[PDB]
C-alpha cells in the first residue's frame, strides 16, 4: 500500500459508488477515504479517493465510467496503486472552478 | 462553370487512356516472361529426376559388388 | 438499450400477469420484472385492494382485476380498456 | 482393368512369397545368414506389391503393404527409407480410412525430429492439422499442430510460413472466443508487414480484425486501440475501414439499430463479406 | 465532346474485363508454379540426404578395408 | 448509364487490387524459397564433387 | 517442459562425453594409432550434441558446439563441412552474440572466396550489413558490405543485384553521406534502364531523386541539370515530377515560402510521401532565407 501494489481494474459495482467519485476497493485491502496514488505508466499518476464495498474483490479497484475514461483505463487492466497522503496544510481547496454541462443531450 | 468541367474532362481521359496502356504492356509482357521459366524448371525437373535414379542404382549396385568382394 | 414505439396490449398483459403472478403474494411498491411477449418490463405495485376495501397487502388470485396507468412522463402507449392523458399546457 | 485386378491377385500372391521370404527368415536363414540383400529384395517385391495395389486402387490393401514394408525395413538401417515408406503408407490412408496415417505420420515426424529435417516434419504437422480439420471436428489439436509447425518454421527464420500459420491459428481462435491471443497474432503480423515495401499494403486488413477483436471485450478501450493505431500508421485513417469503425463505434453511443445496420448493409453494397466477419458482427453487434 | 466520353468509356470498359481475364491467368500459372517448385523442394532435400549418407557409408567402409 | 458504369469500374478495380496483393504475396513466398533450394544444390554439389575425387585418388 | 530438461541434461551428458572422448583419442593415437576415424566420430558426437542443444531452444552453447567441432574438423584438413558448420554457428549466434556471428560468418566469407564461390560470398556480405545495421547503429561498414557484394555480384553479370545494391548504398549515402556519389550512382542507375524489358518507364523516379540531390546543391547546378536531363530523356518533360520541380524552383526563386508550402500540401494531397522526399524537402525549406 505505502509503496504501491499491482492491482487489476474492475468496473464499479453500484450506480451510487459511480457517483460518488471514489475508487471502489475491498475493506481487505483498503479502506473508505483513502487517498491512493494509481499508476498506469512512469508518466501517468491519478489520485482517487477510496470507498470499500463488499461486493469488491480483494485484489481489484473498481472504477466508473468517467473516471475509465478520464484516466485512460481499461477494466481488467493491471495498475500500481499506493497510498497517498495529503498536506493539509497547502492541498486544501480554497476556491475551484468547476465547468458544467447537461450530460445528456 | 464548364471551362473547368471540360479541363478535369480531357485530364481524365488523358490519364486514363495512358494509365490503361501501361497496365497493359506491363500485364502483357510479364505474362509472355512467366512460360521461359515454366519450361525451364520443367526440364530441371527431368535432369534432376535422372540424376536420381542413376545416383540410387549405381550406389546399391555398388553396395552389392562390396559385399561381394568381402 | 430495448426502448421502442411499439404498442402493448395491456388486456393481454393482464392475462398473462393472472397466469404468471396468480396465487402469489404482491405488496404496494414491490419491483420486479415481468416477460410479456418475449419482452422484459419493470414492474412496481402502486396500489392494491382486496376483493371495495383497501389493502395494504394482497393475494393475486384468477379472477383478480388488473388496470393500468403508465409511468410519470412516461412514453408508454397503453391501449384497451385495464386502465386508470398528458396535459397539452405547461403546469 | 480387370487383368490388372488379376494382377493384383498375383500381387496378393507377390505378397506371399514375401511371406515365404519371412518363412526364410524363419528356418533358411541359417543357412543363408548372410541373405541380408535377400531381406532387402523381400522389402523390394513388398514395396512393389504395394504399388500394384495402389494403381489397383486397392487403399487399404496398399497401405497394409507400405506399413509393413516400413516395419521389416526398419530394421535399425535405412531408416530414411522406413520414413518414406511410412509417409507413403500415410498418403495412401488418407483417402478411405485416414486414422492410422496420423500414427504413421507421427512416427515419421519423430524420426525426422531425430534427424532435424524441420521443414519436412513441419508440413506434416500442417498436413495432420488440415486432415484433422477437414476430416475430423478437433481443433485444438490442430491448433497445437500450427503452433508447433510455426515455431519450426521460426526457428530458420521462415517467416512468412510461420505468419500465415499464425493468421490462421488466431483466425480459429477468434472463432473460439479466446479473444487475446488473437490480438497478439494480429497486432504482430500487421507490425511485421508494414515494416517492409513488400506487404505494407496488407497491413490495413490486419490492423481492422484487431480492432474488431479489442472491440470485441471492452467499448471503451476500443477508442483508444483504434487512436493508437491511427497515431502509429497515418495512412489508417483515409482506408475506409477506418472510417467505418468509427462510424460504428460512434452509432453505438446511441441505442440505435438502424445507425450500424445501413453502414454494414452500404459497406457490403461496395462488396461481399464472408462468413467470419459476418458472424463476428452478428455476434458483436446484439448487444 | 459527350461522344468522345463515350468512346472513352466503352474503351474503358473493354479494357478493365481483358485486364481481369489477364489477371485470372496470372494467378492460375503462378499457384502451378508453386505446387510443382514445392514437390522439387521436397524431392531435393530427400536426395540431399540420402546421398550424404551414401558418402559417409562408402567412407566407413574404405575404412574397414 | 455513366453511374453505373463507373460503380462497375470501382468494383473491378477493387477486386483486381484485392487479388493482385495475394498473388504478390505468392511470388515473395516462391523468391524465398529458391534461395533455399539454391544453397542446398551448391551444398550437394560440393560435397558430391569432394567424395568423389578423394575416393578416386583413393583408388590409385 | 519434460523435452526441454531432458534435451538439455542429455546434452551435458553428450558433451562431457565428446570431451572425455577427444581426450582418449589425444591417448590412444599414440597408444593405439587408429589413425583419424576417433577425431571425426567425436566431431559427430559434438554436431548431433550442438543440434539437439539448439532444438533444446537453447543457442549460445549450440553454436559454440558447432564452432568447436568446425575448428576440430578443419584441424584434419576438411574445408567447406568446417565452413558450412561455421555459418550454421554464426546463424545461431545472430540471436545469442552479434559479435561471435559476426566473426564466424567473415571466417566463412573469406575461406569460401579463397574456394573460388563470390555469390555465396555476397550474399554472406549482404547478411553481415543487414545485422550490423539493423541492430547496431552504423553505416560506413555497412556501406562497405553492400559495396562489396555489388561488386561481387558484377563480376558475374549479376545486373539485378548489383543494381539494388548501389541503388541502397546511394540512398544511405544521400541520406548521410555527400551527394556527388548519389547524384553519380542514381543517374548511372538510371540511365541505364531507357532499354529495360519491363522497367522502360522506371528510370523516371530515379531522375527525380538525382533533381532534387541537384537541387540539395545549389539553384544553378539544379537547373542545369534538370535542363541537361529534358534534353536526354523526352518523357521526363511531360513527368508531374517535371513540373513539381519547376514550380518548386520558380518559388524559391523569388522566396515566397508561402509558395513552396502550398505546392508541397498539394503533391501531399495528390500522392502520398514517402519519407525520404519529406526530410530532403524541409532540409531545402530550411534555407529560403
Amino acid at each position: 500500500n505505502m509503496a504501491g501494489r499491482s492491482m487489476q481494474a474492475a468496473r464499479c459495482p453500484t450506480d451510487e459508488l459511480s457517483l460518488s467519485n471514489c475508487a471502489v476497493v475491498s475493506e481487505k485491502d483498503y479502506q473508505s477515504g483513502q487517498h491512493v496514488i494509481v499508476r498506469t505508466s512512469p508518466n501517468h499518476k491519478y489520485i482517487f479517493t477510496l470507498r470499500t464495498h463488499p461486493s469488491v474483490v480483494p485484489g481489484s479497484v473498481a472504477f466508473s465510467l468517467p473516471q475509465r475514461k478520464w484516466a485512460g483505463l481499461s477494466i481488467g487492466q493491471e495498475i500500481e496503486v499506493a497510498l497517498y497522503s495529503f498536506d493539509k496544510a497547502k492541498q486544501c481547496i480554497g476556491t475551484m472552478t468547476i465547468e458544467i454541462d447537461f450530460l445528456q443531450k | 462553370r464548364a471551362d473547368q468541367l471540360a479541363d478535369e474532362s480531357l485530364e481524365s481521359t488523358r490519364r486514363m487512356l495512358q494509365l490503361v496502356e501501361e497496365s497493359k504492356d506491363a500485364g502483357i509482357r510479364t505474362l509472355v516472361m512467366l512460360d521461359e521459366q515454366g519450361e525451364q524448371l520443367e526440364r530441371i525437373e527431368e535432369g534432376m529426376d535422372q540424376i536420381n535414379k542413376d545416383m540410387k542404382e549405381a550406389e546399391k549396385n555398388l553396395t552389392d559388388l562390396g559385399k561381394f568382394a568381402g | 438499450k430495448n426502448i421502442d414505439s411499439n404498442p402493448y396490449d395491456t388486456d393481454k398483459m393482464a392475462a398473462e400477469f393472472i397466469q404468471q403472478f396468480n396465487n402469489q403474494a404482491f405488496s404496494v411498491g414491490q419491483q420486479l420484472v415481468f416477460s410479456f411477449n418475449d419482452k422484459l418490463f419493470g414492474l412496481l405495485v402502486k396500489d392494491i385492494e382486496a376483493m371495495r376495501q383497501k389493502i395494504e397487502v394482497g393475494l393475486v388470485v384468477g379472477n383478480s382485476q388488473v388496470a393500468f396507468e403508465k409511468a410519470e412522463n412516461s412514453s408508454l402507449n397503453l391501449i384497451g380498456k385495464a386502465k386508470t392523458r398528458q396535459s397539452i399546457i405547461n403546469p | 482393368g480387370m487383368d490388372t485386378s488379376g494382377k493384383q491377385a498375383e500381387a496378393m500372391a507377390l505378397l506371399a512369397e514375401a511371406e515365404r521370404k519371412v518363412k526364410n527368415s524363419q528356418s533358411f536363414f541359417s543357412g543363408l545368414f548372410g541373405g541380408s540383400s535377400k531381406i532387402e529384395e523381400a522389402c523390394e517385391i513388398y514395396a512393389r506389391a504395394a504399388n500394384m495395389f495402389k494403381m489397383a486402387k486397392n487403399w487399404s490393401a496398399a497401405g497394409n503393404a507400405f506399413c509393413q514394408a516400413a516395419q521389416l525395413h526398419l530394421q535399425l538401417q535405412s531408416k530414411h527409407d522406413a520414413a518414406t515408406c511410412f509417409v507413403d503408407a500415410g498418403n495412401a490412408f488418407k483417402k478411405a480410412d485416414p486414422q492410422e496415417a496420423i500414427n504413421c505420420l507421427m512416427r515419421a515426424i519423430e524420426i525426422y525430429t531425430d534427424m532435424g529435417r524441420f521443414t519436412i516434419a513441419a508440413k506434416h504437422h500442417i498436413s495432420i492439422a488440415e486432415i484433422y480439420e477437414t476430416e475430423l471436428v478437433d481443433v485444438e489439436k490442430a491448433i497445437a499442430h500450427y503452433e508447433q509447425s510455426a515455431d519450426y518454421y521460426k526457428g530458420e527464420e521462415s517467416n512468412s510460413s510461420a505468419n500465415k500459420c499464425l493468421l490462421k491459428v488466431a483466425g480459429y481462435a477468434a472463432q473460439l472466443e479466446q479473444y487475446q491471443k488473437a490480438i497478439d497474432i494480429y497486432e504482430q503480423v500487421g507490425t511485421s508487414a508494414m515494416d517492409s515495401p513488400l506487404l505494407k499494403y496488407s497491413a490495413k486488413d490486419y490492423f481492422f480484425k484487431a480492432a474488431l477483436c479489442h472491440f470485441c471485450i471492452d467499448m471503451l478501450n476500443a477508442k483508444l486501440a483504434v487512436q493508437k493505431y491511427e497515431e502509429l500508421f497515418p495512412a489508417f485513417s483515409d482506408s475506409r475501414e477506418c472510417k467505418l469503425m468509427k462510424k460504428l463505434l460512434e452509432a453505438h453511443e446511441e441505442q440505435n439499430v438502424d445507425s450500424y445496420t445501413e453502414s454494414v448493409k452500404e459497406y457490403d453494397s461496395i462488396s461481399r463479406l464472408d462468413q467470419w466477419l459476418t458472424t463476428m458482427l452478428l455476434r458483436i453487434k446484439k448487444t | 465532346e459527350i461522344e468522345t466520353r463515350h468512346s472513352e468509356i466503352i474503351k474503358l470498359e473493354n479494357s478493365i474485363r481483358e485486364l481481369h481475364d489477364m489477371f485470372m491467368d496470372m494467378a492460375m500459372l503462378v499457384e502451378s508454379q508453386g505446387e510443382m517448385i514445392d514437390r522439387i523442394e521436397y524431392n531435393v532435400e530427400h536426395a540431399v540426404d540420402y546421398v550424404e549418407r551414401a558418402v559417409s557409408d562408402t567412407k566407413k567402409a574404405v575404412k574397414y578395408q
